[PDB]
RNA sequence: AGUAAACUGAGAGUAGAGUGCUUAGUUGAACAGGGCCCUGAAGCGCGUACA
């Protein structure tokens, strides 16, 4: 349904709480009354409504399939290319995905999606990644390639991966500090 | 001085001075007194060598300047 | 007509180090050295010493020029922080808003 | 898994396959040296089996090829991190032991050139410096390594210890060992002494000489040691860094000077410094070149199932899906076949 | 939270994915829809989908991680484990085929047992009518209390010099074998219950 | 909850001057469920009493 603000602006009228109530409940009991055809467009003039974008697969000069996409974390930036055919190569910044990240989580978040649609060795990659630090890098670089590979794996599949949280950009970045507290929740030592 | 010079200069080079020892030693060794420094440098391998050495010295070091490098020495060194 | 005898005598000291900064600045670069005697160097402490005491530099404070205030002004404005607060939530001061990030 | 256990008949057609070396071997041979993790491994396991790979075999050839009539050719074994570099080096001598050669191994040079608490000067020399405690226990491995050819090779001079105490020419090099060992002091010395003594008489042909350095690039680079005045120290300083860098020369003749570069433990070296010249450096590439140079990098995908299944039989990966080709697929992807990586996920897995 | 209300938190399980659709009841079938249209919460990076994940060895981690150094808290609890392995190989080489039935050698299920022979099925409370209280302890407060104890009985200065793992790895195999400090205090924690006893009524 | 914690930078002001202040960033968790004696906020209300 249309919330009350909605309504009263549809209304152009000033309602009330219970007003809304008695106009929802009356709506309520059309729909259940078998509402037809007549009565449903009616209807839906009070209704509210409640996928991810599969990017073109490009191709390099020598014919090879490939699809490109980008990703930021807290303030890392990347944007993978991923081909369509590969020895699970990831060739991040020129470098080996190992020797660049030479922390295993990190290593762990870039297999994350691949891991996820079984596609590790199928796809090799090359990652450029810029800012931050290295745990945002890593995130960043997760999300380029899960969102690159959505191109190459089924709509299922990129279903799946959305639900999960590959494919759903992290919103959660640092909260700025506020002045008169340390942090930007913590409070000073409370005085006496 | 050579501190003095962006670019290695394979002449008056250590690793020119060291390379034409091992051919002196090698030849030596095989007893074979036909050898010269200006026979030993004309030959096409010391040329490739040379090349080879320049190209790691000055240009980016990468794996394709090392198997340069590598199949250089070999051939010089007569080891296969 | 100036705010208040500290800001007056504010102000004659800027006059008087701006007048002798010039002979100030030559004593003091022939007494930070090491190359010229130590009684040379002695002479110049003593000629700088004698120089006025309000020629200092050093006693020049960036009082308020509105309001003479010893304290809390900013370089940029030259006006302590209550008149600086008053213009800006005025409006007074071109592209300064409030703060929200 | 080689039926054969001779290091000097087994060849590429062994290629992909472990190669024991005998708990008493291991002992003589190989009293220092071995990587501690691979040491940790052999003691979980009473196996010393390293798997033989063309670069093993490529050096082993080159040994068997070399003419001691040359004078000693220099190889150099170069790569990344984690490569083999040191088990490549430890099987090739283990082969020359087993063909009675004098092995002269250095079991890393980074340890030499940095945490020195016990550094005094020269007495033979007052401008250089010595390394007591690391001579003694150089001292000590080399004795180990090779007792037998200690009595067996005598002096060719006099050295004087103290102004009354000394040894006299044609004195066997277990009297120069014995005094460098027991009297600390004297270790250096006695280990110049020995370097000098077993160039000169593998150029007389006394023996076969594998002068066998780990992690050659420490020697000419740089020093974290402090003199007393808290003035850093140049490698030339340290009568061991010094004397090894004579032997490194191939001046000398009856043998050959293999050497296995090393960038773990090295000083103000970036992680990723691993080619031949950025390690050695100037001073190094001049001092080495003319060299060999002989690469080894990651397990190819034969020498991985080889050592995945050595790890299976060995019940090491004591996981439940450690077998299953899933796992060894992951395996596969986090080490990407570095063997290094490979076992330090391996231990907990 | 940044999170809106509306986010839920991702399911991470392969299998709970792959069941089929017949399996599933109506409740279920519902469940899958409805999860379709929630917002879900970026994964946490901690937990994956890996075969080797163990959420309690996870937490025991989490726990003993002072400051935010996750990557020395890992080393450690790998470290523990490898080394009660170690011992479990050499104690099965040092023993009879007989005892060699009997002797365990998986570090997580060594782990596991001595948590669960650690756990304290009573815990007292403060109680007001204050009096100290036998009072039964939830799971969740169980599994925490056997945690925390074997990592302050690890880090009590007690032990000299002595590394966490090694420390670690004692301990949790005296617990396994229902001995040591932390089965100790599990069972004071138990006779304080039983002399309290008479005040439960409060 | 990118919160605490830890760490590192930068800015204000002076000729100079803080472990102070302001601010940027990095790694980054644990509990979140019980009750009301204690604090305070309410309703159910009770009883005091003077303006
Ligand atoms: N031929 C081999 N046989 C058996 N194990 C091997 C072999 N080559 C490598 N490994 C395994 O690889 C592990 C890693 O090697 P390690 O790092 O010690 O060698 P390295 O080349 O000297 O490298 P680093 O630069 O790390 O010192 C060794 O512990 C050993 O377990
Ligand atoms: N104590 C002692 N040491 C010696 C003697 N002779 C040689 N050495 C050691 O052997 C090493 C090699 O000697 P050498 O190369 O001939 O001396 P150098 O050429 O002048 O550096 C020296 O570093 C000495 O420490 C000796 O008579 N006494
Ligand atoms: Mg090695």
């Amino acid at each position: 349904w249309l919330i009350k603000e909605e309504l009263e602006e549809m209304l152009v009228e000033k309602l009330s709480d219970l007003d809304y109530m008695q106009f929802i409940r009356l709506l309520e009991k059309l729909l259940t009354s078998q509402c037809g055809a007549a009565e449903e467009e009616f209807v839906q003039r009070f209704r509210r409504s409640v996928k991810q974008l599969i990017e073109p697969v490009q191709y390099d000069e020598q014919g090879m399939a490939f699809s490109k996409s980008e990703g930021k974390r807290k303030t890392a930036k990347a944007e993978a290319i991923v081909y369509k055919h590969g020895s699970g190569r990831i060739k991040v910044n020129g470098i080996d995905y190992q020797l660049y990240f030479p922390i295993t989580q990190d290593r762990e978040q870039l297999m994350f999606p691949f891991h996820f649609v079984d596609r590790l060795g199928k796809h090799d990659v090359t990652c450029t990644v810029s800012g931050g630090g290295r745990s945002a890098q890593a995130g960043a670089i997760r999300l380029a390639m899960a969102k690159a590979l959505c191109s190459f794996v089924t709509e299922d599949e990129v279903e799946w991966m959305r639900q999960a949280g590959l494919l759903t950009t992290d919103p959660r970045v640092r909260e700025r500090k506020k002045p008169g507290q340390e942090g930007a929740r913590r409070k000073f030592t409370w005085k006496k | 001085t050579e501190a003095d010079m962006e670019e290695y200069i394979w002449e008056n080079s250590s690793s020119e001075r060291n390379i034409l020892e091992t051919l002196l030693q090698m030849k030596a060794a095989e007893k074979n007194m036909e050898i010269n420094k200006e026979e030993l440098l004309g030959t096409k391998e010391i040329e490739e060598y040379k090349k080879s050495v320049v190209s790691l010295k000055n240009e980016e070091e990468n794996e394709n300047s090392i198997s340069q490098y590598k199949e250089s020495v070999k051939r010089l060194l007569n080891v296969t | 007509h100036y705010v208040d005898w500290r800001m007056w005598r504010d102000v004659k000291r800027r006059k008087m180090a701006y007048e002798y900064a010039d002979e100030r600045l030559r004593i003091n670069s022939l007494r930070k050295n090491t190359i010229l005697p130590k009684i040379l160097q002695d002479v110049a402490d003593e000629e700088i010493a004698a120089l006025p005491r309000d020629s200092c530099p050093v006693r020049i404070r960036n009082r308020c020029v509105m309001t003479s205030r010893p304290r809390g002004v900013k370089r940029r404005w030259r006006l302590s922080r209550i008149v600086f607060r008053h213009l800006a939530d005025h409006g007074q001061l071109s592209g300064i808003q409030r703060a929200t990030w | 898994r080689t039926n054969e256990n001779d290091p000097a008949k087994h060849g590429d057609q062994h290629e992909g396959q472990h190669y024991n070396i005998s708990p008493q071997d291991l002992e003589t041979v190989f009293p220092h040296g071995l990587p501690p993790r691979f040491v940790m491994q052999v003691k979980t396991f009473s196996e010393a089996c390293l798997m033989v790979r063309k670069p093993a075999l490529e050096l082993l050839h080159y040994l068997k090829n070399t003419s001691f009539a040359y004078p000693a050719i220099r190889y150099l074994l170069y790569g990344e991190k984690g490569t083999g570099k040191t088990l490549s080096l430890c099987h090739v001598i283990h082969f020359c032991a087993k063909q009675d050669w004098l092995i002269l191994h250095i079991p890393d040079a980074h340890l030499w050139v940095k945490n020195c608490r016990d550094l005094l000067q020269s007495s033979y020399n007052k401008q250089r410096f010595d390394q007591p405690l690391e001579a003694s226990t150089w001292l000590k491995n080399f004795k180990t390594t090779n007792e037998r050819f200690l009595n067996q090779i005598k002096v060719q001079e006099k050295y004087v210890w103290n102004k009354r105490e000394s040894t006299e020419k044609g004195s066997p090099l277990g009297e120069v060992v014995e005094q460098g060992i027991t009297r600390v002091r004297n270790a250096t010395d006695a280990v110049g002494i020995v370097l000098k003594e077993l160039k000169r008489q593998s150029s007389l042909g006394m023996f076969h000489l594998l002068v066998a350095v780990d992690g050659i690039n420490a020697l000419w680079g740089r020093t974290t040691l402090k003199r007393e005045d808290k003035s850093p120290i140049a490698p030339e300083e340290l009568a061991l860094v010094h004397n090894l860098r004579k032997m490194m020369k191939n001046d000398w003749h009856g043998g050959a000077i293999v050497s296995a570069l090393s960038q773990t433990g090295s000083l103000f070296k970036p992680r990723k410094a691993y080619l031949p010249q950025e390690l050695l450096g100037k001073e190094g590439f001049d001092a080495l070149d003319p060299f060999i140079p002989i690469l080894v990098s990651n397990y190819n995908p034969k020498e991985f199932e080889s050592c995945i299944q050595y790890y299976l039989e060995n019940n090491w990966l004591q996981h439940e899906k450690a077998p299953t080709e899933e796992g060894k697929k992951e395996l596969l992807f986090l080490s990407n076949a570095n063997p290094s990586l490979l076992e330090r996920h391996c231990a907990y897995l | 939270s940044r999170y809106s209300p509306e986010f839920k938190d991702p399911l991470i399980d392969k299998e709970y994915y792959r069941k089929p659709v017949e399996e599933l009841t109506e409740e279920e079938k519902y469940v899958r829809e409805l999860k379709k249209t929630q917002l879900i919460k970026a994964a946490p990076a901690g937990k994956t989908s890996s075969v080797f994940e163990d959420p309690v060895i996870s937490k025991f981690t989490n726990m003993m991680m002072i400051g935010g150094n996750k990557v020395l808290a890992r080393s450690l609890m790998i470290q523990t484990l490898e080394a009660v392995k170690r011992k479990q190989f050499e104690k099965y080489h040092a023993a009879s085929a007989e005892e060699q039935a009997t002797i365990e050698r998986n570090p997580y299920t060594i782990f596991h047992q001595a948590l669960k022979n650690c756990e304290p099925m009573i815990g007292l409370v403060p109680i007001l009518k204050f009096y100290q209280v036998p009072v039964p302890l939830p799971d969740r407060r169980r599994r925490f209390l056997a945690m925390k104890w074997m990592i302050t009985e690890c880090r009590d200065k007690k032990h000299q010099r002595t590394l966490m793992p090694e420390k670690l790895s004692h301990k949790l195999l005296e617990a396994f074998h229902n001995q040591g400090p932390v089965i100790k205090r599990k069972h004071d924690l138990h006779k304080m219950a039983e002399a309290n006893r008479a005040l439960a009524h409060y």
